[PDB]
């Protein structure tokens, strides 16, 4: 059946979007990820490298 | 704006890329942040497939 | 069945990460604004109690 | 061979309905995973066939010897390669696959 949208239709019989995201489990090699940092470089001291 | 039906809605595979998590947090266009498990911290400090 | 009312209420926030023997007696809320994880007066800040 | 005569390969598990098809001609090809129905290759002077839901993709750039070495180890597929029998030289990497699906069988297009 469809839909009945109007603009005068009530706030719970507005539409709305929904996006559903769904990640599987780490089962097979990664894919997907995000941005790590961007820290600058130093020289001549003695610092922790990653 | 153009989304399927909710009978037959429209399924996306996304792998193979970087993903932005901090643009959709830092954003208050939506209202829903219904998430299982994960913080928003957590899930930029790992991978899926 | 009816005693126990606004009586027995544990915490479920974060930030607190007592060591061991410590009483956290307190109603910390973020209802002054901040913007990282939202929390400004309504979203991402509630009553832990 | 002084030729372009060969240019690609198939690799596959069960019955060839596997993934990784190739063709490595100049500028080479993904390797897709889709699954089977390739039809013509006798000489194309053409492209591409038919498909599936391929879930991959890559593009990237005496006599001559074309020599590669090929493996499947921990879910990551591995290429080899070098162009010039006697003699002694090491291979150096190409790319690196992170699709992980079982290799047992391989043909070649020519
Ligand atoms: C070079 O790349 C183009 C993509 O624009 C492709 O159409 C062409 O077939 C490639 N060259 C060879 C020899 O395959
Ligand atoms: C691709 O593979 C999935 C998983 O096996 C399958 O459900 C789907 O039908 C396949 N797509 C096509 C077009 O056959
Ligand atoms: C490869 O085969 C093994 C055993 O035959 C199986 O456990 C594994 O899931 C297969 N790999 C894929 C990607 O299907």
């Amino acid at each position: 059946q469809s839909y009945g949208f109007q603009p005068t239709y009530g706030v719970g019989y507005q539409p709305y979007r929904v996006v559903v995201l769904s990640f599987e489990l780490l089962h097979a090699p990664a894919t997907v990820c995000g941005p790590k940092k961007s820290t600058n470089l130093v020289k001549n001291k003695c610092v922790n490298f990653n | 704006t153009r989304f399927a039906s909710v009978y037959a809605w429209n399924r996306k595979r996304i792998s193979n890329c970087v993903a932005d998590y901090s643009v959709l947090y830092n954003s208050a266009s939506f209202s829903t942040f219904k998430c299982y498990g994960v913080s928003p911290t957590k899930l930029n400090d790992l991978c899926f497939t | 069945k009816v005693g126990g009312n606004y009586n027995y209420l544990y915490r479920l926030f974060r930030k607190s990460n007592l060591k061991p023997f410590e009483r956290d007696i307190s109603t910390e809320i973020y209802q002054a604004g901040s913007t990282p994880c939202n929390g400004v007066e309504g979203f991402n800040c509630y009553f832990p109690l | 061979e002084k030729s372009n005569i060969i240019r690609g390969w198939i690799f596959g598990t069960t019955l060839d309905s596997k993934t990784q098809s190739l063709l490595i001609v100049n500028n080479a090809t993904n390797v897709v995973i889709k699954v089977c129905e390739f039809q013509f290759c006798n000489d194309p002077f053409r492209v591409y066939s038919s498909a599936n839901n391929c879930t991959f993709e890559y593009v990237s750039q005496f006599k001559n010897l074309r020599e590669f070495v090929f493996k499947n180890i921990d879910g990551y597929f591995k290429i080899y390669s070098k162009h010039t029998p006697q003699g002694f030289s090491a291979l150096e990497p190409l790319v690196d696959l992170p699709i992980g699906i079982n290799i047992t069988r391989f043909q070649t297009l020519l």
